[PDB]
């Protein structure tokens, strides 16, 4: 099976460079071209360029003298380098490829790597339990409040992903330069606290992986 | 540089309804048009290639047609989980502007929960009180906070979920953030939710001294 996977810095300072790597399994980069595509927040896709099997590169001219795509066939890696970032370069960056005779369609896409361009500083989240204050009811709603982080994103899972039904994670909100969100889960009031419920919070920019157990007052 | 003009920008449709999106190419391009689906927080997914060919795994309710300049993508019978942005592409750099497919469903009143600050946050000098409004439709909703029975507007941040993949409802949190000192100066905390489903609000409350 095919997988493309981006890796990148998370935060880039204005006027500095971005370097991202796409690692390929399931096909040979010697034989197939790999493209870079980005998506600014709340906007559509924007194609950046492609490096073809034989090494020819084509680029989007809106990026004229700013971009370099290259690869190392021996590592099954494709690279993007983009100079002179500004705030409008803040985006999700994807690598993409085509595994068949699908015309211009790209059927393979990476998960994407988020890039924020800013003069500010990476800051890990704090995570606080949301526990019912001091209940009747056939269900109980439990949560994690995630505050003070920068840049985006964070992700929140419940019992490492095993608890999925009934999970509700609100959008992040930016205030005073920092992000917060909350994630909540509804479970039968019998199931907790008798069975452990934890939230898992990841903040790739600070290489943070927190676990918070929710326990009863 | 080919322009793909995609309409409409937004759809609001009920489960079971038909949807049609159009992309008009600025030049004649045979059948060299692709359709992708992008769900919230996911990468694009290929649905339709060469104007009319369903990928692998793509369900039969998704179809495409067209040749030359006027291209159509249809979902026969919209399912809840089809909530997404859809867009066309011609050559690699020519994308349509996208169509956000949103689901309408029967109005639903929220279930409200209130959460006092945690001991952990208090130790940090902070106190967030959270009012959570779960599984309501439509999205618009109001929350009023009272502290010791007096309305409080400062310190409140509101945020919603995306529409739910399975039930098509929204949820939201309203978070009132105070300093620990301010929190400890008052005892009663109340939130009141009002939604179009009723002129009556839904209230939740607690007292700090009990908590």
């Amino acid at each position: 099976q095919v997988q493309l996977k981006e890796s990148g810095p998370g935060l880039v300072a204005p006027s500095q460079s971005l370097s991202i790597t796409c690692t390929v399994s399931g096909f040979s980069v010697t034989n197939y071209g790999v493209h870079w595509v980005r998506q600014p927040p709340g906007k559509g896709l924007e194609w950046l360029g492609v490096i073809w099997a034989g090494g020819i590169t084509n680029y989007n001219s809106a990026f004229m003298s700013r971009l370099s795509i290259s690869k190392d066939n021996s590592k099954s890696q494709v690279f993007l380098k983009m100079n002179s970032l500004q705030i409008d370069d803040t985006a999700m960056y994807y690598c993409a490829s085509r595994g068949g005779h699908y015309g211009y369609a790209l059927d393979y896409w990476g998960q994407g790597t988020s890039v924020t361009v800013s003069s500010a500083s990476t800051k890990g989240p704090s995570v606080y339990p949301l526990v019912p204050g001091c209940t009747s009811g056939s269900s109980v709603t439990l949560g994690c409040l995630v505050k003070g982080y920068f840049p985006e994103p964070v992700t929140v899972k419940w019992n490492y992903g095993a608890l999925s039904s009934g999970v509700r994670t609100v959008s992040s909100v930016l205030q005073s330069g920092f992000y917060s969100l909350s994630s909540l889960v509804t479970v039968p009031s019998s199931t907790w606290p008798s069975q452990t419920v934890i939230c898992n919070v990841a903040h790739p920019a600070s290489k943070t992986e927190l676990i918070k157990r929710i326990e009863p007052r | 540089s080919i322009v793909m003009t995609q309409t409409p920008k937004f759809l609001l449709v009920s489960a079971g309804d038909r949807v049609t999106i159009t992309c008009k190419a600025s030049q004649s391009v045979s059948n060299d048009v692709t359709w992708y689906q992008q769900k919230a927080g996911q990468s694009p997914k290929l649905l339709i290639y060469s104007a009319s060919n369903r990928y692998s795994g793509v369900p039969d309710r998704f179809t495409g047609s067209g040749y030359g300049t006027a291209f159509t993508f249809t979902i026969s019978t919209v399912q809840a989980e089809d909530l997404a942005v859809y867009f066309c592409q011609q050559d690699y750099s020519s994308f349509g502007g996208g169509t956000k497919l949103e689901i309408k469903r029967a109005d639903a009143a929220p279930t409200v929960s209130i959460f006092p600050p945690s001991s952990e946050q208090l130790t940090s000098g902070g106190a967030s009180v959270v009012c959570f409004l779960n599984n309501f439709y439509p999205k618009d909703i109001n929350v009023k906070w009272k502290i010791d029975g007096s309305e409080r507007q400062n310190g409140v941040l509101n945020s919603w979920t995306d529409q739910d993949s399975k039930d098509s409802t929204y949820s939201m949190s309203s978070t009132l953030t105070l300093t620990k000192d301010e929190y400890e100066r008052h005892n009663s905390y109340t939130c009141e939710a009002t939604h179009k489903t009723s002129t009556s609000p839904i209230v939740k409350s607690f007292n700090r001294n009990e908590c």
